[PDB]
């Protein structure tokens, strides 16, 4: 009833938007609720891109440090992995080449990374310019977008250039 | 379609019954050579009863995954929201043994979701083969 399935992976702090990001992909809504996840959970949406049928497992982590041990342990076998901050949030921003340290330390080697900027709709608390994010993710060699899980801007972008990502490179 | 995949559990005892009744006569009229008409009309019925008994076993297996799939997937849904409310109240609030008890908890919940992620890969191995 596919015919492959993609591991994807949601890492960053707490409160970025790494949830509401999959579930505005995954059942095209928005919670304005600040529900923490608690530990680790993944959800599926299986996609028709490019006349094939793709299920993406995307699992999503918590950001509180209390769960970063369980965290941890879901990076061997991602094939994918969005790193997200908060464009209205200086310190999120900052904190991402911790994450690549978190990524190049336990993932595997040819896992490809994509930052998202999210809260792309809360212009007069913007805190990180989009040109900033522009150049960091071509200094790391990734992609770059600016999503909104609120405003649905580049969501579904995101997870099908990920997916287009993936598939490319089984071909 | 609970009462659907009960009924299929018997549906299944009434195929290979029939066709624990057909392989024996089919070996007997090909052994002995008896009768070629009879061999021509127990041969398709046994390639029926073998591609409805797979038929059968492969729908049987894709509503018990989904049946699995369903009771997981409550149950995260209801330890996550027991762990919510746990975790919401303070750390000098609750008693040392109930905060063990909000690990174990938290185990648990870890524990169902890599059943979850079992269904996933025990899936994706079934298709493959399929
Ligand atoms: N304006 C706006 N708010 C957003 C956006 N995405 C998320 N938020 C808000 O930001 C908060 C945090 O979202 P959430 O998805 O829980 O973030 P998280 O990264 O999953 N948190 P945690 O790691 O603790 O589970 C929520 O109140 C949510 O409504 C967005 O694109 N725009
Ligand atoms: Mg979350």
């Amino acid at each position: 009833t596919y015919d492959y399935l993609f591991k994807l992976l949601l890492i960053g702090d707490s409160g970025v938007g790494k949830t509401c990001v999959l579930f505005r992909f995954s059942e095209d809504a928005f919670n304005s609720t600040f529900i923490s996840t608690i530990g680790i959970d993944f959800k599926i949406r299986t996609i028709e891109l490019d006349g094939k049928r793709i299920k993406l497992q995307i699992w999503d982590t918590a950001g509180q440090e209390r769960f970063r041990t369980i965290t941890t342990a879901y990076y061997r076998g991602a094939m994918g992995i969005m790193l997200v901050y908060d464009i209205t949030n200086e310190k999120s921003f900052d904190n991402i080449r911790n994450w690549i340290r978190n990524i190049e330390e336990h993932a595997s080697a040819d896992v490809e990374k994509m930052i998202l900027g999210n809260k792309c709709d809360v212009n007069d608390k913007r805190q990180v310019s989009k040109e900033r994010g522009e150049k960091l993710a071509l200094d790391y060699g990734i992609k770059f977008m600016e999503t909104s899980a609120k405003a649905n801007i580049n969501v579904e972008n995101a997870f099908f250039t990920l997916a287009r990502d993936i598939k490319a490179k089984m071909d | 379609v609970v009462g659907e995949l009960a009924a299929l559990e018997n549906e299944q005892k009434q195929i290979d019954t029939r066709a624990a009744l057909v392989e024996k006569r089919l070996r007997y009229l090909m052994d002995t050579g008896r009768n070629t008409e009879e061999e021509e009309a127990m041969m398709q019925e046994w390639a029926m009863l073998v591609n409805k008994k797979n038929a059968l076993i492969r729908r049987m297996n894709q509503l018990s995954l989904l049946e699995k799939e369903h009771d997981l997937e409550r149950r995260y849904e209801l330890l996550n929201r027991e762990l919510r409310a746990m975790l919401a109240i303070e750390d000098w609030q609750k008693t040392e043994a109930q905060k063990r008890r909000e690990q174990l908890l938290l185990d648990e919940l870890v524990a169902l979701v890599n059943k979850r992620d079992a269904l996933v890969r025990d899936l994706d191995a079934q298709e493959k083969q399929a």
